[PDB]
């Protein structure tokens, strides 16, 4: 066997810089649209606590012209009801609130209605983006059983806005044994990231017959961004010129490779299954498998990229990708992802692996 | 001379002492006062030190609540400066002077 | 135990002993210390919940009486409950009047 | 005598700044000193009553706590 | 001798709510005196209430009405709901 | 309604018993609000006593115990 060439992987990184050269106009367009929309949310009295969580989140690094802009909303303390032992889908019940914040006034019964929230959220967006002058922002289809709220800013700038609840409470009990950055960063950094707030995004339970259920799954984007800014066991990783690692490098390599496979083999009905969040969680488990900055060195660029490919293929074959935050939650379940889809992705990544990756040029 | 305006250092002291929680009254003169009044009542009473600490907690929290009500009285009278008539008003409403 | 039998955390047996010792009445019903330990458990849970949330808001992982003071005095209904009560080592709320500001 | 004078002017000023007070009159200090003396006279009267009831010679924290209990000014942290 | 405190029970409720959060000894004294205060208030008002109906047996209904009288509104409603749930679980 | 049944000159008679020489025109609505809050509290606790006795007739003594636990003790009706 042989590792992929580190010069070739740095050439792919240079091609990734060439992919992300187009920030400076799309960032201005989305900043103008976010500015106008945030200065029209303040006109509404029933949503006076909404906000922009500050995470520019390139989930799609192979094409940075599409944005997924997340909004935060400061909520009261929430009693959480787990749905159907699914270990990730929870019900939002505002436990007790004497101030009577208007989200509770919008609520139905005791469970916060996610469909009602996303419906009136779409209603306010459709109503307010019409008012935008000299910036053609139109309401794209909400289909696909996802957060959606697709907004196109006038030339291929597809912004998928998803408002997210942010509870500053304590973490749920299923998130206890997770965040295994103890031997990777420290137990103290683990406990300090545990002190940071968690997030709530909707998805109805898509298990066969479950339709428009009011479930709420946890998001972990900000902790993952903060550990991407501090990723070495040594705290000056990719900061001084003796500790240039390949964690950011191999992670961008894996995510670009997955998104180029999803762009090429994009025939309908198979793509919806895979995301680079899965690759990022598998990469965090590779960081658990490879904890040392000596085991992420620049001479180990091809070796760590190979280890990431083989561990993602391990998660595809053994059908087990635990969340790095929830140990009791496999992201590669057989009902969210089809088994022929798992075989196809395993076959394509093995196909690209065993022929020295001819996609890299 | 880098002299502030007469309200700015007052505002940072308000931020500091609402941020702080420690005892503002010095412990030993408070202990002398407590021992003085108790010696006036019953001679040669030894004191638990935690009892003196509890007395100081009660006195400081009582005076802080009194100063909140005094500040509300002084702001209420279209003023900004407290006066002892504000304190007499606040205790008369609480029912200590009447 | 009766705490395990009621699924509660507070010791129902100790509450039953204290109701017998405290001379509140001669006879003490069986569901009374169960109900009382439940009410104590709910109050302690909500107050420690607010205190730990304030401690996370001040990034402290150890609960000190400052956070208890802030938690009780920031809930207006708990403030209505404990308006007379002084917490020791508590301080007060951060509360600046709007006429003072420039 | 003069131990009541131990309550200093900047201590009362620190209490006022914790109380949110912007400006302080010059006569505030003796008024506050007298009010604190009255409050202490009440609490120490109750505490001496509890102590002489206990047939003891040492004032303890629990006696002060029950004194503040019957005052209504309920304190935690010492029982 | 022995002391009668609620310290380990407060700690168990803490691990139920905030599982990896510390609490000082002074804050534990706060909560011990608080639990003694709330127990004293509720047991006293149940005693007064049973005396009002000249009943020599404090029941769970007595404690429920004592919570409803003493504790303010929505928190009392939540607490009565929790206590009723726990008593019904104890009866089974 | 009955909050208007608390009339302007009845509030003025109450203030003249209190000794108020001059009354603004906005005092009355605020007095209606304060009176409504106070009666909400007192009738809340009194009806709670009444429900405890498994009765539907609010006695005087229940109102006395409600006002007693609020701290506004009234003599001369039962206890």
């Amino acid at each position: 066997d042989a590792a992929p060439g580190a010069s070739k992987l740095r050439a792919v990184l240079e091609k990734l810089k060439l992919s992300r050269d187009d920030i400076s106009t799309a960032a201005g367009m989305v900043k103008g649209v976010v500015d106008h929309l945030l200065l029209r949310l303040k006109c509404d009295s029933a949503f006076r606590g909404v906000g922009l969580l500050n995470t520019y989140e390139h989930v799609k690094i192979s094409a940075p012209n599409e944005f997924d802009v997340m909004f935060k909303l400061e909520v009261p303390r929430i009693q959480l009801e787990e749905y159907s032992n699914t270990r990730a889908y929870y019900f939002v019940k505002f436990k007790r609130n004497p101030k009577e914040n208007p989200l509770s006034q919008f609520l139905e019964g005791e469970i916060l209605s996610a469909s009602k929230m996303l419906s009136k959220f779409r209603k306010i967006i459709k109503e307010e983006i019409n008012d935008i002058k000299d910036t053609d922002v139109i309401m794209k289809r909400k289909r696909g059983g996802s957060p959606a709220v697709t907004l196109l800013i006038s030339e291929k700038i597809s912004v998928d806005i998803t408002l997210a609840l942010e509870s500053k409470s304590s973490w749920p009990a299923s998130t206890q044994e997770g965040l295994r950055i103890q031997n990777w960063l420290s137990a103290k950094v683990r406990k300090q990231l545990r002190l940071k707030p968690f997030y709530l995004v909707p998805k109805h339970a898509k298990e066969g017959n479950g339709f428009q259920e009011e479930t709420w799954r946890l998001s972990f984007s900000h902790i993952e961004k903060e550990i991407l800014n501090n990723h070495g066991k040594s705290k000056t990783c990719c900061e001084n010129k003796e500790e240039k690692c390949c964690r950011k490098d191999c992670l961008k390599l894996m995510k670009y490779l997955l998104e180029q496979l999803k762009e090429r083999f994009k025939d309908k009905k198979h793509l919806d299954k895979f995301s680079s969040y899965h690759v990022k969680t598998a990469f965090f488990h590779v960081c658990t498998q490879n904890p040392q900055d000596s085991q992420w060195d620049r001479k180990d660029l091809g070796l760590c990229f190979d280890n990431c490919v083989t561990y993602f293929l391990q998660c595809l074959r053994t059908e087990k990708l635990e969340n790095y935050f929830i140990p009791e939650f496999n992201l590669f379940s057989s009902n969210l992802i089809d088994k022929r889809s798992k075989e196809f992705l395993t076959k394509q990544i093995e196909y690209e692996r065993n022929n020295e990756f001819p996609v890299f040029d | 001379p880098h002299r502030y305006r007469p309200g700015t250092v007052a505002l940072r002291e308000i931020r500091r002492y609402q941020k702080s929680t420690e005892l503002l009254i010095r412990k030993l003169p408070f202990q002398r006062l407590v021992r003085e009044i108790a010696q006036d009542f019953k001679t040669d009473l030894r004191f638990q030190s935690s009892a003196v600490m509890a007395l100081q907690e009660a006195c400081e929290a009582y005076l802080v609540g009194l100063f909140e009500d005094t500040n509300l009285c002084a702001i209420h009278a279209k003023r900004v400066t407290i006066m002892p008539k504000d304190i007499q008003l606040a205790r008369r409403i609480r029912g200590e002077r009447a | 135990t009766r705490s395990s039998r009621a699924g509660l955390q507070f010791p129902v047996g100790r509450v039953h002993r204290l109701l017998r010792k405290g001379n509140y009445s001669e006879r003490v019903g069986a569901g009374a210390p169960v109900y009382l330990a439940a009410v104590l458990e709910y109050l302690t849970a909500e107050i420690l919940e607010l205190a730990g949330n304030a401690a996370r808001d001040n990034k402290k992982t150890r609960i000190i009486p400052r956070h208890l003071q802030l938690a009780i005095r920031n809930d207006e209904e708990l403030n209505k409950l404990l308006g007379r009560v002084t917490i020791a080592q508590g301080g007060v709320l951060p509360n600046i009047q709007a006429v003072l500001l420039p | 005598r003069d131990n009541i004078q131990g309550i200093t002017k900047p201590a009362i000023r620190r209490l006022a700044r914790r109380g949110g007070v912007k400006r302080i009159s010059g006569l505030i200090y003796e008024e506050t000193r007298g009010v604190l003396k009255v409050f202490l006279e009440n609490v120490i009267r109750d505490a001496v009553t509890y102590t002489e009831h206990a047939k003891r010679k040492t004032v303890t924290a629990m006696d002060v706590v029950y004194a503040l209990k019957r005052q209504g000014r309920t304190l935690y942290g010492f029982g | 001798s022995r002391k009668e405190s609620y310290s380990i029970y407060v700690y168990k409720v803490l691990k139920q709510v905030h599982p990896d959060t510390g609490i000082s000894s002074k804050a534990m004294g706060i909560m011990n005196s608080f639990v003694n205060d709330i127990f004293e208030r509720i047991a006293g008002e149940a005693s007064r209430l049973a005396h009002y109906n000249k009943r020599s047996t404090i029941t769970s209904r007595e404690i429920q009405t004592a919570v409803r009288l003493l504790l303010p509104g929505e928190l009392a409603k939540h607490a009565v709901s929790e206590g009723t749930k726990a008593v019904t679980k104890y009866t089974s």
